[PDB]
RNA sequence: ACCUCGAUGUCGACUCAUCUCAUCCUCGAGCUGAAGCAGGUUCGAAGGGUUCGGCUGUUCGCCGAUUAAAGAGAUACGUGAGUUGGGUUCAAACCGUCGUGAGACAGGUUGGUCCCUAUCUAUUGUGCCCGUAGGAAGAUUGAAGAGUGUUGCUUCUAGUACGAGAGGACCGAAGCGAGGACACCUCUUAUGCUCCAGUUGUAGCGCCAGCUGCACCGCUGGGUAGUAACGUGUCUAUUAGAUAAACGCUGAAAGCAUCUAAGUGUGAAACUAUCUCAAAGAUUAAUCUUCCCAUUUCGCAAGAAAGUAAGAGCCGUCAAAGACGAUGACGUUGAUAGGUUACAGGUGUAAGCAUAGUGAUAUGUUGAGCUGAGUAAUACUAAUUGCUCGAGGACU
RNA sequence: AGCGAAAUUCCUAGUCGGGUAAAUUCCGUCCCGCUUGAAUGGUGUAACCAUCUCUUGACUGUCUCGGCUAUAGACUCGGUG
């Protein structure tokens, strides 16, 4: 439908208080120092030191 | 004469309880609602009513709080 | 609504899966979507464990599952798989390919993955 | 499964071709013509050489179900057609000699005459 | 945590029959029904062509197509049904587990068998 | 049993009572037993 | 009281032949021997219930607080713990079996968790009915209809609470009353339950002594075949 | 002619049904000019249920066909931000009539007439945060309660009671169980478009066998786990308390009778329940237990700094969850999941190798070929070397 | 003359048969004619209406009774919004 009365600006801010994403993971890479994500590849090209990607 | 009649937002189970039936299941909400019947709808209404700790026995859980032993308060 | 972009239809999905498995057989590794990468790994493992016989029967059967690409066509991918890809990894019970998770996409932040062939 | 006005077959010497369900009698609002229950049907096509003609409302006992139901016995209760016997307003059909398999679930309400009027019981 | 998904057949093995085949449906089988009649206890056979071959244990069903008194009957008979004896009679030349070209034949004829 | 707004002797012996705040006439014969008097 | 409870994991649905040469719909549930973590009285923790611990597994992913709970109640590490409501039996540290809790074919009540379907509307939850849609059906084609209760303040000016609107279907515990027990198998610690009981291929099942037909028993046990190859 | 025309969307239907019970039934008895087998009235009773269609368009109104029951009404003569315009009647036209006419009939008919991205609230589930009253950790007495809370059929009983006599059973027991709610995919099926097996070709893999992109899954058949009914399985009933209508016993008033007035009772699906339950955001923020520490030291105590030494979470193979998050099994330590063996289950004796059939096709290769969802073993792979939340018992 | 409740007629849900299991809507016919009725035509129209009133069959999910498979999606993530 459509709204009768406008949702407030502060009501909008309070409603949008839970649109943000959830927390993420952190992982230490032993060979190439970086705080990457869990079961992801770092910018150094390695998932947990398996050289599986290029430099970029 | 005085039964106890209640109807929340739920429908189809309108609660009508006799005096002897109240003694079988629950008795604290009796005095709870009786006292809250003298409380205006405000911020501390349901906060004022919790100060009326309704018990069916002579003891209470707040004996460690130094209760004033008296009668008819 | 009515007629518009078809999208990911079942026929299109299976054709894309065939194209991706042919691409991972030709180029070796493929950077694609994680859900597509895992299906491609599954099909590649099935093809590797099917091609250990190296007979015309598997040629005809896999003929319905490979789609030609830039480098390799269907019957050249046949010989490629039957010669080097399948026998190289048959020494182990499974694990003919590995999928690893990558970062998101620039414009659409799509979680991607990389699929490689290994023992 | 047979439902309201789901035309079903007649397999006895009655003089009618097709019968359509009008209601189900027995318990309250059965709404499904299963084996073991007598139903009321209407005839929209009937030869004038029998004792029943077009336009009348008769009764039938369904004895064969094409899709059928999962019978408690162990084998899926299944026939080759949704077949019934157009009865003469009782447990017995209008035919003097009954041909074809007869439902074994009819015993919950009777209908023993359909079985006893035939040499075999399937 | 731990899963087995093998007890599905185990519940059925306590009284599983030893026949329990897995073949190409389309054969001709006769199944007998022991009618414990008051007089002349009867063994009423129920013969017909197989149509579908399904079953995950004691639920190994198969459809038998008979015709009695001009009325046909396709019964989804269970192999392990008590008071039911099941035997396999004819193994015809069949390339499927669901055929219908055997159902469009006429009388006074015969079918070829597998070579 | 019944419903009325006044109860009077109906039969030869139809006594008038006040049962559950309801004035009634009840006879030794079960016929003449009304309510709501 | 009369409430005797057993737990298990449903490995799916099957079939088997019961007495009188009749087949019954069979849900197959594996049962692990239980051990009671507590008997809570109406004056102990204010509730009458029996907390049983089952599914003995490795302690790598368990709670050390739960481990000590087991120890001070003389138990072993278990994956699952559950309180049956309205009971005072099952003395602490007892390995219970369904043989002493039920009969082979007695009437019981079985609770089970439905297969997860996510947020499925009330039409598939409460099994509404739809009439004929011939000669036009409007812009939509599926809806549960009206919840009208007053417009303005005349009768309700609201929607009656408990209205059957779109929600969650599946993964909701359901109790079927007075169903007979098909078969036990203490060699493999397995149970067969009659009817079409809830549970995915991996769901859980609780069996309790019936409260309307506790002692009523009729045979649906395993039926020997009169013709075995 | 009023709150309402600087509008207050209505007829009817489908669905959702709820409610008061001046009751249809069930449940219960009285009264009975009730002969019995069954019951006429009455109330208690909202607790549940309380027909399908052809036809005026439609439930309803005619007719046919149903059970113990197919309710007395409101919810804007319920419904329309859930649906429809069905006909009067739209924009057009006809038919009989009228008006010389625009046109009209408290006349009939066809063409043909309804928007909603839900802000809150009402409401169904899942959430983040915090409190969750030491962290974590399991479970609930409970606060506002709702749903099944409906119930028949068959047989014996028994030709005995009741009538008198034909008549003639409820009563007692048993099974089947119909709406409603509940769920399952086990049998069956529909599907299963990552399975197999046939199929007409375009067009091809240079060609042909085999198939290929495609042709409504290209066609349709069976079909993995399946999902759902096209199917299965349940239950209501009964009951405890107190009552109602009802029947009362002593028994007064009224020295006697006599349900209430003091005593002594039953009684219904009606109230709580009894069949099913669980919720402390119940801020009424709760109780118990457990692992941990409480290591001398610092908010209108977060027991400060060593804020774990205990636990959980992040994330992945995934679903057991699930709108999405969350939640949960397993995490190189492993069967938690993917792939391999066997394959479960299913398709259904692949193909050529040579022959038979002249040929479609088949045969030693064959229950092999295969299984996408799935199964027991299988590190072969994935789940990380990993990181985060995370205690000194708050306040009494 | 002819006509009929006929797109039509308060009485009228006309009536008879048929259609329809079921018929006020429909056909033929008798016709309670505010009101038929003769080129505002009475009136059958074989053929047919991109209109209609009703019945029905091969045939189908329109339905008794809906269900699964794939999706553009919606739910989620990202860009604009």
């Amino acid at each position: 439908a459509v709204q009768q009365r406008r949702s407030s600006k502060h009501r909008r801010d309070k409603r949008r208080s839970h649109d943000a994403l959830t927390a993420q993971a952190l992982s230490v890479c032993q060979k190439c120092g970086k705080k990457k994500l869990f079961h992801r590849v770092c910018s150094c090209g390695m998932y947990g030191d398996l050289r599986v990607k290029k430099a970029y | 004469n005085e039964f106890w009649y209640h109807h929340s937002q739920y429908i189809g189970g309108i609660k009508k309880v006799s005096g002897r039936d109240m003694l079988k299941k629950q008795s604290d909400k009796l005095v709870y609602n009786a006292v809250k019947g003298m409380l205006p709808d405000n911020r501390l209404s349901r906060r004022w009513i919790t100060k009326v700790h309704v018990f069916k026995g002579d003891k209470h859980n707040m004996e460690a709080q130094k209760p004033t032993t008296l009668n008819w308060s | 609504s009515y007629i518009n972009k078809p999208g990911k239809t079942s026929a299109w999905r299976v054709m894309t899966v065939r194209q991706q498995v042919s691409a991972v057989l030709a180029y070796g590794k493929i950077e694609t979507t994680l859900k597509k990468a895992k299906n491609t790994q599954k099909r590649l493992d099935k093809l590797i464990t099917l091609a250990k016989v190296d007979n015309f029967n598997n040629r005809r059967q896999v003929k319905k599952w490979l789609l030609n690409t830039n480098l390799f066509d269907v019957d050249q991918l046949m010989d490629h798989l039957f010669s080097k890809v399948a026998p190289k990894y048959e020494k182990t019970p499974g694990g003919y390919s590995r999928v690893l998770k990558l970062g998101p996409r620039r414009g659409d932040a799509t979680e991607m993955a990389i699929l490689q062939l290994t023992d | 499964m047979v439902s309201f006005m789901t035309r079903l077959n007649v397999a006895d010497n009655t003089g009618a071709k097709q019968v359509g369900i009008i209601k189900v009698l027995g318990s309250t609002r059965k709404r499904y013509a299963f084996l073991g229950d007598v139903v009321v049907v209407s005839v929209k096509d009937a030869i004038p050489s029998g004792m029943v003609k077009k336009g009348q409302v008769l009764r039938a006992v369904i004895v064969r179900t094409k899709k059928g139901q999962q019978r408690k016995d162990g084998t899926h209760l299944k026939f080759d057609d949704n077949a019934c016997v157009l009865i003469k307003e009782d447990k017995s059909p209008r035919g003097t000699r009954i041909f074809g398999p007869v439902a074994r679930e009819l015993r919950e309400r009777g209908y023993n005459k359909i079985l006893s009027l035939a040499v075999e019981v399937v | 945590k731990i899963n087995k998904q093998a007890l599905i057949d185990l519940v059925e093995q306590k009284q599983l029959k030893a026949y329990v085949p897995e073949f190409s449906a389309g054969d001709e089988v006769n199944v007998a029904i022991k009618l414990k009649e008051k007089e002349k206890v009867r063994i009423q056979n129920f013969t017909g062509t197989v149509l579908r071959r399904r079953g995950k244990g004691i639920s190994e069903t198969f459809i038998v197509r008979k015709t009695t008194d001009g009325i046909p009957i396709e019964k989804n008979f269970q192999i392990h049904n008590p008071n039911i004896s099941i035997e396999l009679k004819r193994r015809g030349k069949v390339r499927r587990a669901y055929i219908s070209y055997m159902r469009e034949r006429s009388g006074k004829a015969a079918k070829i068998k597998e070579r | 049993m019944k419903v009325r707004a006044s109860v009077k002797p109906i039969c030869k012996d139809c006594k008038i009572i006040k049962r559950h705040q309801i004035v009634r006439v009840i006879c030794k014969t079960q016929k003449h037993k009304q309510r709501q008097g | 009281m009369e409430i005797r409870g057993i737990f298990g994991v449903k490995v799916g649905m099957s079939q088997v032949f019961t007495t009188n040469n009749e087949r019954l719909p069979i849900t197959v549930i594996y049962c692990e021997p239980n051990q009671v973590a507590g008997v809570k009285t109406e004056a102990k923790d204010k509730y009458s219930a029996t907390l049983l611990s089952f599914d003995t597994v490795e302690n790598k992913k368990l709670n050390k607080p739960q481990q000590g709970f087991f120890e001070k109640n003389n138990l072993k590490p278990t994956k699952h713990l559950q309180e049956i409501r309205n009971m005072t039996g099952f003395e602490m540290g007892q390995q219970i079996t369904p043989q002493n809790l039920f009969q082979v074919g007695e009437y019981v009540d079985v609770s089970a968790i439905s297969k997860g379907r996510g947020f499925t509307g009330a039409i598939k939850r409460w099994n509404f009915k739809i009439g004929p849609l011939g000669h036009g059906a409007g812009y939509p084609h599926r809806f549960q209809g009206s919840v009208q209760a007053g417009r303005g303040g005349a009768s309700a000016q609201r929607v009656f609470k408990g209205k059957k609107m779109s929600g969650h279907y599946g993964h909701e515990k359901v109790t079927v009353q007075n169903l007979r027990i098909v078969g036990f198998d203490e060699a493999n610690m397995l149970v067969l339950v009659s009817g079409a009981i809830a549970g995915p291929e991996g769901g859980v099942v609780l069996i309790r002594t019936a409260k309307k037909k506790p002692g009523v028993v009729k045979p649906i046990e395993l039926a020997v075949q009169t013709e075995k190859a």
